[PDB]
């Protein structure tokens, strides 16, 4: 026998633009390293850098000649970043053949090669996959990097191509090297 | 009976009985309102839960709900509820 | 009281930058070299339609036309909108406002009924577009000092966008206001008209729109249009 | 220009290839995820597709 | 046999996920309806139409305050994920046993004579007790009901 005190409410969606809803929040954001990002609806994955362009003060990201999202606008500091996308390649297996050896080596494209073992997942991996990430066999070329190959100095023939100049073949026991070839 | 369907969302469908995304099998329903009306309470499902259930998987608990951040020990008290609420079931309901 | 545009009524379409590159963009836009009628107020508001967008410039010089009325019936029975300068704040209201045949505010009008809400925030060439398209209202606007005879110039600059406003109306029919100074209550301006075209935009190095292509004005700018540069 | 229309034809093919991103090919959207934060998963697997 | 083989792809994967978004400026006015100075009774019960602003739903739900809340196709984890045209809310002056029948399918004193609600619902009801400043010593005849 005693008063309340009532509130009630409900909503509508009759279709015209919703003016009211609920807060949303943010994160504070990180540079240089590949995350999942969410600026203002855009959505992506990349690394996010400090850039040089100018945008007009109206706009809010920038496109490319392809129409690919390249650059962004912060809503909260007006800066403008870079996307650029976390790197990829290909993973390819060099080998003497099954009816001689067993030994293979390991070219990954377009690493720069201090990133192998973090761009595959070593830690992951098998203790057999493991020993074509890390070792003392490692060389950077131009046309990845290749890992599980001994770089002479001489010049042969080529045997099994790689790339810009480089080839592998299986002679010195016997072993896997890498060399630049010669033409005569 | 809407969401005895394969991927479904309301209370039924979240909380209490899941079907897969993939489904192979029949869903029959009959109006059961001469053998379930006296309101019953002894019909009950749940209101709360921390995530959604798996398909056929079942829960049978009543350890009861905390929302806000009180970590509320067997207390009905503020923010803090019971989670089997029950129907009530008589013919002066219309049909739904 | 008929001029042409010569280039005329180009926007920045989206808010996307761009740098040197040449864009297709297909968009409600006002055509070249297309008659829009003048309204020279010698002795002059009527009430003009509002088909899919409008155009709107004034050789102003000494602040005389200040706002608009927008909506349908007009009858305080149906939603309107309003645009007022009362020479600091611009003034936007969405009700059903008591309206005058012959309405203007002198050198003082308003109105309020069971409505929705506001916002509040010769060297004188002030250009506008007016579209209300899926629920949103947008204005776009530039500004910029001539000095030739009388008329619309024929230089080329684009027109960036000013607010956008979440409003909601079946927009019909719209009517200028200017500032007078007698109060005889009885109980300089351009407007064109936007078409569906297809356009072919020129960001340079800064993401500013330098020039455009009518891909439909003659046949050869159709070949510029398919072969997407400004060179044949 | 014998050269000079081998770059060319092959740099006009990689980029029809990449603006073929931007089509929906009906389908509601041309974004995976705005086709997946918007519907539930048994007829999102319709647009998907 | 002998060659090179193309056999896998690698890929960097994500770490983090970082989400950026305006600021939180233009609140929705709940003072105006939960810090009012006097309210109206039950038949005259008071509209309130929320347009054009962001609203906290989840100081409201934790307000340490209240004594009912219950609602129907929403939860209040959902409530700050998810948006409408237009938002109306109504408050009013009740008594104790007169709270229940507030819900689809009641009937009682008030509940179909006044204030029903219809054969669905979205939105949440949130009440509390008045006699701690809304009931003067003397008897309180300045709120009233329907016979
Ligand atoms: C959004 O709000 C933040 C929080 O205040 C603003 O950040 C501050 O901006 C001022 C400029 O007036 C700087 O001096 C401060 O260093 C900023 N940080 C803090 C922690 O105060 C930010 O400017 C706002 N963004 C807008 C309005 O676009
Ligand atoms: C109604 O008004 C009271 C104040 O009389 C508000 O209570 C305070 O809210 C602030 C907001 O952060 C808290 O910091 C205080 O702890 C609250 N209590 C006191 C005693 O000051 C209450 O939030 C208001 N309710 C609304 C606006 O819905
Ligand atoms: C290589 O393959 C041939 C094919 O039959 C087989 O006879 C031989 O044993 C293999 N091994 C050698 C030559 O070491
Ligand atoms: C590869 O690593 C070297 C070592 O510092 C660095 O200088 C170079 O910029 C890197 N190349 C890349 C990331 O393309
Ligand atoms: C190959 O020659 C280069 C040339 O300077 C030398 O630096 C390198 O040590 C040589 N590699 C050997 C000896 O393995
Ligand atoms: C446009 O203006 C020209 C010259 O004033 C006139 O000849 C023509 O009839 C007008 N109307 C159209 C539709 O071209
Ligand atoms: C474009 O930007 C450059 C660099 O800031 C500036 O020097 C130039 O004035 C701008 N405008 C042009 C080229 O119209």
């Amino acid at each position: 026998y005693q008063p309340y005190r009532v509130v009630v409410l409900s909503f509508e969606l009759l279709h015209a633009p919703a003016t009211v809803c609920g807060p949303k929040k943010s994160t504070n954001l990180v540079k240089n390293k590949c995350v999942n990002f969410n600026f203002n609806g855009l959505t992506g994955t990349g690394v996010l850098t400090e850039s040089n362009k100018k945008f007009l003060p109206f706009q809010q990201f920038g496109r490319d000649i392809a129409d690919t999202t390249d650059a962004v606008r912060d809503p909260q500091t007006l800066e403008i970043l870079d996307i650029t996308p976390c790197s990829f390649g290909g993973v390819s297996v060099i080998t003497p053949g099954t009816n001689t050896s067993n030994q293979v080596a390991v070219l990954y494209q377009d690493v720069n090669c201090t990133e192998v073992p973090v761009a595959i997942h070593a830690d992951q991996l098998t203790p057999t996959w493991r020993v074509y990430s890390t070792g003392s066999n490692v060389f950077q070329t131009r046309a990845g990097c290749l890992i599980g190959a001994e770089h002479v100095n001489n010049s042969y023939e080529c045997d099994i191509p790689i790339g810009a100049g480089i080839c592998a073949s299986y002679q010195t026991s016997q072993s896997i090297i890498a060399y630049t070839m010669s033409l005569g | 009976v809407r969401q005895i369907a394969p991927g479904q969302t309301g209370k039924i469908a979240d909380y209490n009985y899941k079907l897969p995304d993939d489904f192979t099998g029949c869903v029959i329903a009959w109006n059961s309102n001469n053998l379930d009306s006296k309101g019953n309470y002894n019909y009950l499902y749940r209101l709360f839960r921390k995530s959604n259930l798996k398909p056929f998987e079942r829960d049978i608990s009543t350890e009861i709900y905390q929302a806000g951040s009180t970590p509320c020990n067997g207390v009905e008290g503020f923010n803090c509820y019971f989670p089997l609420q029950s129907y009530g079931f008589q013919p002066t309901n219309g049909v739904g | 009281a008929y001029t042409n545009s010569f280039t005329r009524g180009v926007y920045y379409p989206d808010k996307v930058f761009r740098s040197s590159v040449l864009h297709s963009t297909q968009d409600l836009f006002l055509p070249f070299f297309s008659n829009v009628t003048w309204f020279h107020a010698i002795h002059d508001n009527p009430v003009l339609p509002f088909n899919d967008g409008v155009y709107f410039a004034s050789t102003e010089k000494s602040n005389i036309i200040r706002g608009w009325i927008f909506g349908t019936t007009l009858d305080s029975k149906t939603q309107s909108l309003l645009i007022v300068n009362n020479a600091t704040n611009v003034v936007i209201k969405v009700c059903e406002f008591q309206f005058c045949n012959d309405p203007f505010l002198g050198v003082v009008y308003s109105s309020a009924n069971n409505c929705t809400f506001e916002y509040v925030s010769f060297k004188n060439l002030r250009e506008f577009v007016f579209k209300n398209i899926d629920g949103y209202f947008k204005i776009y606007s530039k500004h910029t000092p001539i000095n030739l005879v009388r008329d619309l110039p024929q230089g080329f600059s684009a027109l960036e966008p000013l607010v956008d406003l979440p409003i909601g109306i079946n927009i019909t029919r719209f009517q200028t206001l200017l500032a007078l100074h007698r109060s005889y209550l009885t109980p300089a301006y351009y407007v064109g008209y936007l078409q569906p075209r297809t356009f072919l935009l020129k960001y340079n190095e800064n993401g500013t729109i330098t020039d455009a292509v009518d891909c439909a004005l003659d046949p050869l700018s159709e070949t510029k249009c398919t072969l997407k540069s400004f060179t044949v | 220009g014998k050269l000079q229309d081998v770059v060319n034809q092959n740099a006009q093919a990689l980029n029809t290839l990449v603006k073929q991103l931007s089509s929906n090919f009906g389908a509601i959207s041309s974004v995976l995820n705005d086709i997946l934060s918007r519907l539930d998963p048994p007829e999102a697997e319709v647009q998907i597709d | 046999e002998k060659g090179i083989y193309q056999t896998s792809n690698f890929r960097v994967q994500p770490t983090e996920s970082i989400v950026r978004f305006p600021n939180i400026t233009n609140l929705c006015p709940f003072g105006e309806v939960f810090n009012a100075t006097r309210f109206a009774s039950v038949y005259a019960w008071n509209r309130k139409r929320i347009s054009n602003c962001v609203a906290d739903y989840s100081v409201l739900y934790n307000s340490a305050s209240f004594s009912t809340f219950k609602c129907y196709g929403v939860s209040p984890t959902k409530l700050n994920d998810l948006c409408f045209t237009n938002v109306y809310a109504d408050s009013f002056v009740i008594r104790g046993d007169e709270v229940r029948q507030i819900a689809p399918g009641q009937t009682g004193k008030i509940a179909d004579y006044n204030y029903k609600l219809p054969d669905d619902f979205t939105g949440c009801v949130i009440a509390w007790n008045s006699n701690n400043l809304d009931s003067k010593v003397g008897g309180n005849y300045n709120y009233l009901y329907r016979l």
